[PDB]
């Protein structure tokens, strides 16, 4: 009955967390080799 | 006359069985190590040269630097610009940076009479020293390189003369006044001895190294508003003519100052465009004289612009009215 | 199977990885602080870290840690100061260790005899690991490559080095051996013959090999993937850098700065932006002209929001989990917009100044062909107010570079107000400029433009502009800056007469088009042979001997932003029968120009 609702609320749950996560992957200062030199 | 012969025959032949090699086994890379062990130096170089490796020239260079007489060094680098260009450059370089190879530069400027070149290490040495007495000493040695031509080096040797002039003024402004001088241009010392008040040693300059008038109104307009001397300002404007006009005392006094003394130089203003007069008396904040030249110069449409802007009522604006 | 330039720029990463394999174990860094920014685009930092290195170390700080027991480095191998360098720090390590440590020493792009001398003449030659690492072109962008050779400028034409020149033409041969042979070789100018000199060398060198049994298999014949290779030497137009650049990325040049696709600014101590055609708005705004920047940046703020709000409308998982897809994108597009709104604002205000007008008021009128004695009063006061010695020395050089020399009388005028104006110092300052032929006295013989009516004469002609703004068309008034119809538009009005000769070769009907009125071939010159004439240096058209191919336009000694945006300009009306790919020696400006000559001493305590 509602066994097809449990993927939609678990498949749209990762959706957000994978954009979340990009969203982070563009986060501050990115990555140089002079940033790591100070 | 002959001994000299010899020579210039044998060393002809050397080069006629050396160039019997460029053909057979070339190239660049293995034939100017050949032609260096043949003590075929002034080929090595010009093979070296053509095919474009700096690092392949400089191997030849830096073998004949040792291995010849300097004076000849010297006559065989000059000839290929390339090459002495390398030479030059390194001179400048043996640290890396920095430090200088200032004997080599000297000897060599001097043995091709390049005169600029020499008198401008000089001044070089001039910029490095800790005392404006020793470096002063650097700067004659670079004009004694120039007195000799003359012609043509005028302006450098003037100028020169020029720079140990305003250094010495320099050292006597810090004796006297006990401030921060030498090193500072001659348009710098201007500003800098008006901004402290020192009304009368500015002119003393302006005269010595005639600075266009242009300049010096310039450099004392800016230098009263850093000293807010407002009233040499106001003394500046009683007279007729100015070689900058006036449009400069205005903007330049307007900014950051007192809208009430800017707005004194209209119309001295010969430079305007037309009805420009009005939005300058805008600017300064006088709405009120503002509709006044409004009025004078027949725009009435700028009469009831300015009207609108108050009121007819607000700010008198009546007056404002009672002006038309 | 044409030229891509992401080719480059793995086997430039390649390369590097494979030395840093072969010293095993963990290893510190030691790099070329000018070499970092230009690596920073071949490799990250991360990828660095998986193949063993814990800490970073510019080679100018002195500072290299005893951590780890390798020590890398990695420097150009031309530069003299570099070797010396290196060798102050293995002793500075040698006698202040705890342990014996491994040295390794990666030259860019080889090692060099002089090299080993400075690392010979003191004794840490035998405890170095020396290998090469063949770096020329960094790929910029995809039709964009340089050699990031920063002081190439002033090592070419103030200390006449041939380094950059050997280096470019290594670099082009490259091409050559992975794409075959250019079909031909189009310049102008005494460098841009030189680089072709040493193809051609090259060449005979590497066919001298092949049959001499050094083996190399084979054995080179013209592309099928390359139309032809066009060289411009950079002292044949010393006007177009001179100007104030006037495209968005320009702009951003003249009062930032940028350097390996990045730049700082104080309000997004201050913070790095990152600069390249990547950030799809940065790549419709970079080669617009800085006027419609407002008119694009709204208009893409105007699309963002209602794209955003838009698509709510089928709430049945895809058309939501479509617009959760689209969603990092759409904050990534919004952060650009906020920076590249931040950065247009802060330009306006530049643009918007007296000095700023005043300059550019001047440079207009110098272009355009007005009497440059009319500009001698504006001159004199931006000296007297005090504005920044390099812009001044633009005017001072455009002046003498635009007009063939300065009137002896106004000459002596102008080095008085430089003198007096900034110090006495600049006596070398001038003289520099005077080396650089870039300010020199009209009685001078240096100073003579190229006429085909003054008799004969002079070897090193200087490019005649005043000829040449007529009969290249250098002045366009035309020119709308919404929908640009002639590379004119970077300068609102004047196109770089660098890239009209260019055009010469490239777009030869355009060109009449805009002049008197009214593929296979034919290519060359052919037709601008006169004309281009009167422009500085030896014009050359060496031949060695389908579909769409590359074209490789290379600038020797810097090439401008606003050259470059050109370039675009002129790519995407040739993108179907053409693919324009850049290179060039280094990306300079005005300022670039300008530091190369002024001397920095000062008389002073």
């Amino acid at each position: 009955e509602i066994r097809n609702i449990e993927q939609g609320v678990s498949d749209l749950n990762v959706l957000f967390q994978q954009v979340a996560q990009l969203v982070a992957e563009q986060g501050e200062v990115l990555d140089t080799i002079e940033r790591n030199v100070e | 006359s002959f001994e000299v012969i010899a020579r210039t025959a044998y060393e002809e032949g050397r080069t006629r069985l050396a160039t019997e090699l460029l053909n057979h086994e070339p190239r660049a890379g293995r034939q100017v190590p050949l032609l260096l062990s043949m003590e075929e130096d002034e080929l090595a170089l010009d093979k070296a040269i053509e095919s474009g490796d700096t690092d392949l020239i400089y191997f030849v260079i830096h073998q004949l630097r040792r291995k010849l007489p300097l004076a000849s060094f010297f006559r065989v680098v000059s000839s290929r610009p390339t090459a002495s260009a390398m030479v030059e450059a390194l001179a400048r370089n043996s640290d890396g940076d920095g430090n200088e190879d200032t004997a080599l530069l000297k000897d060599l400027y001097y043995q091709d009479d390049r005169r600029l070149d020499g008198a401008s290490v000089f001044i070089r040495e001039a910029l490095q020293q800790p005392e404006t007495r020793t470096a002063s000493d650097k700067l004659d040695l670079a004009a004694n390189l120039l007195q000799g031509n003359q012609k043509e080096h005028v302006f450098e040797l003037g100028a020169l003369k020029e720079a140990k002039m305003l250094l010495r003024m320099q050292e006597t402004f810090e004796r006297d006044l006990t401030d921060s001088f030498v090193g500072l241009s001659v348009n710098q010392t201007m500003f800098k001895l008006i901004k402290l008040g020192y009304h009368g040693r500015a002119k003393k300059i302006q005269s010595e190294f005639k600075v266009p008038e242009r300049v010096a109104w310039w450099i004392r307009l800016q230098a009263l508003v850093a000293k807010r001397d407002w009233n040499e300002i106001e003394e500046i404007s009683r007279q007729r003519k100015s070689p900058i006009g006036w449009e400069p005392f205005f903007n330049q006094v307007l900014q950051a100052g007192n809208p009430r003394l800017a707005a004194t130089f209209i119309p001295k203003c010969t430079n305007l465009e037309p009805g420009q007069t009005i939005t300058m008396y805008e600017k300064c904040g006088m709405r009120v004289k503002a509709a006044e030249e409004a009025v004078r110069l027949k725009d009435t449409e700028a009469w009831n612009r300015l009207l609108e802007a108050a009121g007819r009522n607000t700010a008198e604006g009546r007056e404002i009215e009672r002006l038309g | 199977a044409g030229f891509d330039a992401e080719q480059v720029r793995d086997k430039a990463r390649k390369d590097l990885l494979h030395l840093l394999e072969g010293v095993r174990g963990k290893k510190n860094l030691v790099i070329e602080k000018d070499l970092a920014g230009p690596l920073g685009v071949i490799v990250k930092a991360s990828t660095l870290r998986d193949y063993g290195v814990d800490n970073f170390f510019f080679l100018e700080n002195k500072n290299t840690g005893t951590s780890q027991r390798n020590i890398v480095f990695i420097a150009r191998g031309e530069s003299v100061r570099n070797a010396h360098a290196i060798a102050a720090q293995i002793k500075r390590i040698q006698r202040e260790s705890q342990t014996s440590h491994d040295f390794h020493i990666f030259w860019v792009p080889r090692r060099t005899l002089f090299s080993d001398k400075v690392l010979e003449e003191a004794g840490v030659l035998g405890d170095a690991n020396i290998s090469e690492l063949p770096l020329y072109f960094f790929p910029l962008e995809r039709d964009v490559l340089s050699l990031e050779l920063n002081d190439s400028f002033r090592d070419l034409y103030l200390a006449k080095d041939p380094t950059p020149v050997f280096l470019l033409s290594r670099a082009l041969m490259g091409i050559q051996k992975k794409h075959g042979l250019f079909p031909r070789i189009i310049g102008k100018g005494e460098n841009a013959k030189r680089v072709a000199d040493l193809l051609s060398r090259m060449r005979q060198e590497l066919l001298a090999g092949e049959e001499a049994g050094e083996s190399d298999r084979a054995g080179l014949s013209p592309s099928t993937t390359i139309e032809s290779v066009i060289i411009i030497d950079r002292e044949v137009d010393f006007v177009t850098p001179l100007l104030t650049q006037l495209t968005y990325e320009g702009l951003i040049d003249e009062y930032f700065g940028i350097q390996n696709n990045q730049t700082d600014v104080d309000a997004v101590r201050k913070r790095k932006i990152q600069l390249d055609g990547s950030d799809s708005l940065y790549s419709q705004l970079r080669d617009a002209n800085f006027a419609i920047v407002g008119s694009l940046l709204n208009t893409v703020a105007r699309r963002l929001k209602s794209d955003y709000e838009s698509r709510h409308n089928t709430k049945t998982t895809a058309e939501l989990k479509e617009f959760v897809k689209k969603l990092p994108g759409y904050q990534a597009e919004q952060q650009s917009l906020k920076i590249h709104s931040n950065i247009a604002e802060e330009i306006i205000n530049y643009t918007r100044t007296e000095i700023f007008n005043k300059l550019l008021e001047v440079q207009q009128n110098l272009a355009a062909g007005a009497d440059p004695s009319s500009q001698f009063d504006s001159i004199e006061e931006l000296v007297a107010r005090d504005t920044p010695l390099p812009q001044v020395l633009r005017l001072l050089c455009l002046y003498s570079c635009i007009s063939g020399g300065i009137k002896t009388k106004e000459l002596d005028h102008f080095r008085r107000l430089v003198l007096q104006g900034y110090g006495h110092q600049h006596l070398l300052t001038l003289h520099n400029l005077e080396r650089l032929q870039m300010f020199l006295s009209k009685s001078s013989p240096l100073a003579s433009m190229i006429t085909m009516s003054g008799s004969s004469g002079g070897p090193d002609q200087k490019t005649n502009y005043t000829y040449l703004r007529k009969q290249l068309r250098l002045i366009v008034d035309e020119v709308n800056e919404q929908d640009p119809n002639d590379i004119a538009y970077v300068y609102s009005g004047y196109a770089p007469l660098s890239i009209r000769l260019v055009q010469c070769v490239l777009q030869k009907q355009y060109l009449l088009s805009i002049t008197k009125g009214s593929g296979g071939g034919a290519q060359g010159w052919k037709g601008f042979e006169e004309i281009v004439k009167h422009a500085r240096g030896p014009t050359f058209d060496e031949i060695q001997k389908g579909d769409k191919k590359t074209v490789f336009v290379v600038f020797v000694g810097g090439i401008t932003f606003t050259e470059i945006a050109a370039l675009r300009f002129i790519a995407k009306q040739e993108e179907a029968r053409r693919n324009i790919v850049i290179c060039t020696t280094s990306i300079i400006n005005g300022n670039r120009m300008m530091n190369a000559a002024i001397e920095t001493a000062t008389f002073e305590k």
